[PDB]
């Protein structure tokens, strides 16, 4: 699709909440920016940010109901 | 001494195109761009006379500011940085009798 | 190239380069990562239904 | 066709470094750079319809405007021409 290959090349495409602030960092190491100001519009290096070093949680009632693939994956082996 | 010469090192562009004769503020760029490992900045040895912080900060100024010319329509040629607080008081502008 | 997930032992340059670049480094089963960032493709004609 | 097939050559940039990342524009600038040889243009066959000259001047201008870059201290991203007499009977404006 065009569409999605038209705004991935300007910054901030993404939607979030205002608690992202209170989480994420304005500017990560380098210098380059995240998030900006007028929900707010923030960066996928954002993402990229929270699967880098972001607050974890184990639960175990996230997967409930997602044990129906896992039964195949056990069985594809 | 103005630049201190056995406890130096080099950020190398390696080979540019035998015919790349241009700026030096974008080879600056390049050689910065080869190198992968910044951390969050703090002070190991302070000055004993003056405010470090606001060497901290000029550090993280410069760092941002150069990484900040893609929000520009046209590509400059020099960086003239912003005057602030912490870069007066290093520059010495408010000294003056 | 439309998402901006190159491989993370890969030389292209773009803005999300960096964090990719840290991320990779930080690992240690690299076979675990997501394509979607900086991760290898284990999909074949076996694995099309999971 | 929009593009000729058998008769098009090739200015090239003799192996640009790994981390050369840039704007189409410049490289297209590198590539000019690296011949030597150009000459004063003239017609060889003309076009039996329109004006001839108007594209020695659209041809002459592309060379002049490329050249004329470093008066400019702010120098762009993107190169936009002068709406001149030729360019506009060119195009079809009118």
């Amino acid at each position: 699709s065009l569409r999605m290959k038209w705004m991935m090349a300007m910054k901030y495409p993404i939607t979030a909440d205002k608690r992202i602030t209170e989480m994420v960092p304005e500017r990560n190491e380098q210098g380059q920016t995240l998030w900006s100001k007028m929900r707010v519009m923030v960066s996928p290096l954002a993402v990229t940010w929270w699967n880098r070093n972001g607050p974890m949680t184990s639960t175990v009632h996230y997967p409930k109901v997602y044990k129906t693939y896992f039964e195949k994956v056990e069985r594809l082996k | 001494s103005k630049f201190l010469l056995m406890d130096a090192l080099k950020l190398s562009i390696e080979d540019p195109s035998h015919e790349g004769e241009g700026i030096p503020l974008y080879d600056a760029i390049k050689c910065m761009r080869t190198f992968f490992g910044w951390k969050e900045p703090y002070i190991v040895k302070p000055h004993e006379k003056g405010i470090n912080p606001n060497y901290l900060l000029s550090w993280k100024q410069v760092l941002a500011e150069l990484q900040d010319i893609e929000n520009e329509e046209k590509i400059p040629r020099t960086k003239n940085m912003k005057k602030t607080s912490q870069l007066k008081w290093a520059l010495g502008e408010n000294m003056a009798p | 190239y439309t998402y901006r997930c190159h491989r993370g032992d890969t030389q292209i340059q773009t803005r999300r380069s960096f964090e990719l670049k840290k991320l990779w480094e930080q690992t240690r089963s690299k076979a675990g990562l997501l394509v979607s960032d900086g991760g290898p493709n284990l999909y074949n004609i076996r694995n099309l239904h999971i």
